[PDB]
């Protein structure tokens, strides 16, 4: 279970990603296990009572996320 | 199996409930907040002065090296809390268990920011307790070396004795012999002592223009027959990768270095040796946070432990052995996240019957190679005159041999009080449980505060009575004053976990989560048959 | 074999000789008379108040128990010397090896006279270190029980942790399972803790109207649910011999008790397990007392170690391996009182050559199952810019993998200096030598006195230099002066031996006789085949 | 793991590439066509006079017995090439491994067409080399018996000695005892010698009116106490299936006989005991064809080995150990068709650090139970005065110890030059690699052509020098001429595979797939733990 589980603090997951042409080391520290879950090719977001589902799915070392019309791709830094 | 079910008796909405739950969740928040303080390291101060040098911080090196999003079970974080004069966060060394290329691994790295990463007494004890867990459960090891030396001022508790530094190398080469890979990544200085950590390791990695492995750094080397040389020329990264051979992989920086290490763990051709009849993982039947309010707030207040069990086992299914006999000790089989486990939890005192019941259980557990789970909340054995003439002695001994001799993986969690003989009969620190943990509410002591201030002041007035007088409430009260408070302080989780008397303090509501992680991780190594000593019947 | 002979090069009549021998024998007589002090126990005072009870004194019970005229190898006599506030002779427990019914046995009895026999932290470390020597060397056990409980004021370092009390019971039940008889003779009070020592032992003996085994003595039992009862009614000698069953033999008193004990060791069907090809024992070629003058008096004065070798081996015959290579470490085969031994004695510094030389040698003996003997007189590894870039690091490391892994009996004697990495590469405390001893002229520390003051004060003026300052002759002389002496004191044999970092300080002149005894004793247990870790070539 | 990739530096379109790739491909076609000639057996001549008797030809029998389209790895096909006076096709015995009822089997059959199927010295050598691969990799054996006797004229090298005929029976009864089924299919004469192959075999099959198993055929039997009897009556198919019991299955003809055979392998209850952490197979990143041009045409012309590596490993991912140290030898981990492997490939000379590098690698490999892959292209050990004084002698020794003792599966392939000490330090024929192969371009010999003529002739004028004379360029040149040509002749693959110094010459661009077949096949046998000898430090 890659939930970033930790002893007493909150789930920690440090991700060295890269979308477009700008890399970012994402720090994922959620104490409230919610936020974004995802089944099939779809990312569901519980944005304060107002749930919305944006398409996203991965292929190889690349993950496509339809963000605002655009269909950007994100991959891992090496 | 709709009968091996545990139907709760607790009302989650009850006032008394939220009562206990109140101060329980409060203690947990006390821990949550200190731990955070401990992640500070040598403090924002030098912590920044660290990233200055282009060096990733220790806890970061850790998260970069772990599998994407993998869990991480930390080890004694409260290490050396308020122990030495100064503040040496998590003892200047972080270490724990996490996935690296799909292998449950033991990771240990020093905090260059904490008093120069030098080895304080408890640092050495911590570093060794990591290699126990690693040898005991067969987990490959990655040491992220970046330390000064040994804390010179307190060398007498760091250098000599068996249990001191240097047993670090002993354990290392033994593990390497037992086939438990030994990897090293030097990301800083590594003078004298720590110089062997990289030299004695199957595979070794160095960051160029950062790492340095030399037996005697420039300070000590100029102190030799003169000679004045730089650190990188003395024992640099380039010296030990192209010339000497004390290193094996030439890293460009901390990030490279860590990804280089992953790859070594990658071709380990590693396979787990443990082996139980684990079954489909099914969750509890009651939210595991309900616990916060299950444990009373009045330390000396009785509660039914079967309540804490129903919130940990799978489907709160628990078949009880010797159901109604020596009830002060609850015994039963269950499964936890698939893995089948034999539980032993305290329900009060501990008369002779509870020990016989407990011994006979361990026997069953040991014969079927089912792992052991001890839930400590014992106050001691029932005293008295017919109780002693009844063998409470010998019988309590029967439970102790059984525990000490039991060779399947054992696990203890302190959920109440570890006091006296109890701590030993229930798999305490000294009986080598794979891992042993503590709740924020539990207290450990040789005996209660006044209980010991009782005897201690007592004989003081008996040696002074068969001497022609007695102890007046004046001097007797001044003899119990100190004890009463000393005990209240040396019984608290922080005081314990600081000295590694346990592998840490945990969130009562995460208990189950830790246990599964632990279990799984100890299956990296084989469940051995068990051989008992002689049982004094 | 008239060539394997070591012809001496020292003159017993020289003045420089009587010089060293003088100051040497002065040190031995210093130890001699300290030891006599410690054989006093809790001072004539209490000691006599002891015999008053009709109780045989500790050291007496022992000599009574041993076989007529047998030898006795005491362990850590200087135990807890000037360690605790008050005096605690031999840490309230005497322990050692002696023949009982023709079996080399490990014996431990506490000194009820010393602070009521209670267990001070070091008393525990001792009791434990004794059972290690017992496990590792397969010696049956005789526990001559007569203690209060655990020194209550200092419980925090006597109850909890892994190797604290309770680890006693652990070791016992295990040894009982590995077939190493565990006997117990209770000759006094035995409340709470030590209540298990007899409860958990194959055979048990009590003295009537004197022994008492109860989990809670009456101080504790009255503070329980009221009730007031006597000691002998609660858990006397007759309660546990006719009613409970916590004991097995009803002894009339101390003399009887020990005789009952002798008889148990009588029907142990015991057989030794080791096995070497020892030959007829032939004495040295030069009086063993001549050593006194062999050792220079000036600690930093170079001398030839073969001269000490010549006085310990049989017929002073010594076959030298890699005779003229890395001469800094002398290695060779010989015999000692029959038994064949492979020797490793320091002779100076220790550059790479010496380590490879020593690792290759350990290989040879480990392959023939010949015991290893290390003679420490090491100042450290050769520092330098070139010596470092040449692998003095990875080469010193091959030596320790070798030492750490060796599974034949390992034996260590400190006859010079144990400093730094040296101590480890030469089987120091941490490498499990079956026994580790110290000469009175030898000193041990992580590094020399001023050598540590050198660097610890050095960085102080490099942190304060890249800080726009410098440390003046007045602040750097005040950072070094306390360290300069701290080391001088924490380097002395008593300092060492008081903390059990060795199994005692010995008489240079009896080295050979001790080693003879130890070896044989270590042969009650099999010589294991050895498995090496990875060698960093 | 996009870091462990080998990005090529070879341009497949370059002219120089096309040049190498040219004479390389020619070499291969050279082999191609010879191997065809050898397929003819004793030549169309009697080969057709075979089918005459209604007997299926050798290689035909094999394809019928194999599984529908199963692959077949043939062994030493160039067997006995230009060795004996006459032409003795593949030494008159075809052997190889192939799938038979889902089991990797060792198959051996005689070519009745080649000089009456009799055993020439090498027929025996090939036969026995097969039973080796068979015992060493636990592959059940299938003997397709169809041989005359042993070649009467050259019996001196075919009957007596240890590894001569009759050792076939030795390996056989031992294989049946170590539980490796021994199946026999008799499809021709089988007089005297080979009469035991079917007599000593778990299960045996005979072809009626064609098979004949007798100790002395009618020639010999008449030469006995007279008596004249026919083949069919003395020891025919019906005699040993219905009368004696030397055979078990009565087959109606060659096709039936093999079908019966298949069935036996079918009721084997066989299970593989190898065990690796094989991962899913992923093809290389460069056509394995491109190898033809990576290998220079100019024999002693420097190229980078990692290039050949990148075209055989899975996904051309290769993690290199001691990356930049004694680079003369490249060492790394990778996978091949799933199976993980540890590689050691030459890249030049071979200084001291190269062997310490390689010996250290073999320890890590042997510590994880990963197969070893050696790629030879070694010209020898760097000589010199400082070089020799530096231990290039003892360190070289370090390597060979490791290689000679490594017990995991070893695989060798000659892709350059096997010359001198090199061949041994890289698992040459004598170190029992499970399989040893040779590329068309590679040459093997104790040392270069003129190198040997160098010394060999040098001494002649050193003994003739201190003999008052000198070697005139006329005699010296006649001393070296014969050598310079001898060496060139016995350095060639055909000469080598002809005498079984290797299990065959292969197609460089087929290597990858041969290794996969082998590795998998050797997993029929458990990867045993390794025990190293003494390492000369
Ligand atoms: C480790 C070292 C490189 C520090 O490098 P750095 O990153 O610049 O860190 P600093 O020099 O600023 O060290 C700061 C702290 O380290 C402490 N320190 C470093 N080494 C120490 C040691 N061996 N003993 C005690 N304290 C030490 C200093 O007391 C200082 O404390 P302060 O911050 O309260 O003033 C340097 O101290 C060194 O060379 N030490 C060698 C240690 C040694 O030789 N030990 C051998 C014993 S086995
Ligand atoms: C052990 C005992 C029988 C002593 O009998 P005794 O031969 O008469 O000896 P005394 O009672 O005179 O004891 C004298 C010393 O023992 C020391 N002592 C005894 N038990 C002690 C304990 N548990 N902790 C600390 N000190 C203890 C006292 O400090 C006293 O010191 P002092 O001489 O400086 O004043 C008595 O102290 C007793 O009943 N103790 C029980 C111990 C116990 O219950 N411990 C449980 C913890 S595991
Ligand atoms: C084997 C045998 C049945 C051949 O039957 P076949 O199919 O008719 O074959 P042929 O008789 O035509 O033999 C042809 C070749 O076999 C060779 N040959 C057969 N047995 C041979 C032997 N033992 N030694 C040497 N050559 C032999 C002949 O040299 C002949 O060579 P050629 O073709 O170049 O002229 C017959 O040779 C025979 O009975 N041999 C007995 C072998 C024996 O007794 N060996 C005991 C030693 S283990």
């Amino acid at each position: 279970r890659n939930d970033g589980w930790r002893s007493a603090l909150a789930r920690e997951s440090d991700l060295m990603l890269r979308c477009r042409d700008e890399r970012r080391c994402v720090r994922l520290r959620h104490a409230s296990p919610s936020q974004y879950r995802l089944d099939g090719d779809d990312l569901v977001s519980r944005v304060d009572g107002v749930t919305r589902r944006s398409a996203a799915l991965r292929r190889g070392r690349q993950l496509f996320l339809e963000w605002e019309g655009e269909l950007l791709a994100i991959e891992a830094v090496d | 199996s709709h009968m091996a079910i545990l139907h709760t008796q607790i009302n989650p909405r009850s006032a008394e409930f939220a009562a206990n739950a109140a101060t329980m969740l409060e203690q947990v928040n006390a821990l949550r907040t200190l731990l955070g303080r401990i992640h500070e390291g040598g403090g924002s101060a030098a912590q920044a002065r660290h990233s200055a040098r282009g060096k990733l911080l220790v806890r970061e090196r850790i998260n970069r090296l772990l599998d994407p999003g993998s869990p991480f079970l930390e080890l004694s974080a409260l290490a050396a809390h308020e122990v030495y004069g100064e503040e040496v966060a998590a003892a200047g060394i972080v270490a724990g268990i996490g996935r690296v290329e799909g292998v449950e691994c033991m990771i240990v790295g020093n905090d260059a920011t904490v008093k120069g990463g030098t080895y304080y007494p408890l640092t050495v004890k911590k570093h060794l307790r990591a290699q126990a867990i690693a040898l005991e459960n067969r987990l490959p090891c990655i040491y992220l070396v970046d330390s000064g030396g040994a804390n010179l001022p307190r060398q007498d508790e760091v250098f000599p004795d068996r249990e001191h530094f240097g047993r670090i190398f002993f354990n290392q080469a033994n593990m390497s012999a037992r086939g438990i890979p030994q990897i090293a990544v030097v990301m800083g200085s590594c003078t004298a002592g720590g110089a062997y950590v990289p030299a004695m390791s199957d595979e070794t990695v160095m960051v160029r223009e950062q790492a340095t492995i030399f037996l005697a750094g420039p300070p000590l080397v100029k102190a030799a027959t003169g000679e004045v040389v730089s650190a990188e020329e003395l024992g640099g990264a380039d010296v030990h990768c192209k010339v000497s051979g004390v290193a094996d992989h030439y890293a460009e920086d901390d990030d490279h270095a860590l990804a280089i290490a992953r790859r070594c763990v990658a071709n380990l051709n590693w396979r787990k040796q443990g082996q139980l009849q684990c079954r489909a993982p099914r969750a509890p039947l009651y939210p595991a946070e309900e616990l916060y309010g299950v444990i009373p707030a009045d330390s000396k207040q009785p509660y039914d432990v079967r309540e804490v069990i129903a919130r940990l086992v799978d489907g709160s299914e628990f078949d009880e052995f010797k159901a109604l006999f020596g009830t002060t000790l609850v015994c039963g089989f269950a499964h936890l996240h698939g893995y089948p486990i034999a539980i032993l939890a305290n329900n009060g005192i501990l008369f002779a019957e509870a020990a016989q019941k407990g011994a006979h259980f361990i026997e069953l557990a040991c014969q079927r190679g089912i792992p052991l789970l001890f839930l400590q909340n014992i106050t001691g054995f029932m005293v008295g005159q017919k109780y002693e003439a009844g063998g409470i002695a010998k019988h309590g001994a029967k439970l102790v041999t059984a525990v000490a001799c039991a060779r399947v993986p054992k696990f203890t969690v302190l959920i109440g009080g570890s006091f006296g003989a109890g701590n030993y009969g229930m798999c305490g620190r000294a009986y080598d449980p794979r891992f042993l943990w503590m709740w924020p509410n539990a207290r450990i002591g040789v005996m209660g505060g006044e209980q010991a201030a009782g005897v201690l002041a007592q004989v003081k007035r008996e040696q002074a009575e068969r001497a022609g007088q007695q102890l007046g409430v004046e001097e007797e009260a001044k003899i119990k004053a100190p004890i009463l408070e000393q005990y209240e302080h040396q019984g608290h989780p922080y005081y314990s976990s600081a000295r590694l008397w346990d592998d840490g303090v945990i969130d009562p509501a995460q208990t189950r989560e830790v246990l599964a992680l632990a279990l799984s991780a100890a299956l990296n190594a084989p469940i051995e048959p068990t051989a008992f000593g002689v049982f004094r019947m």
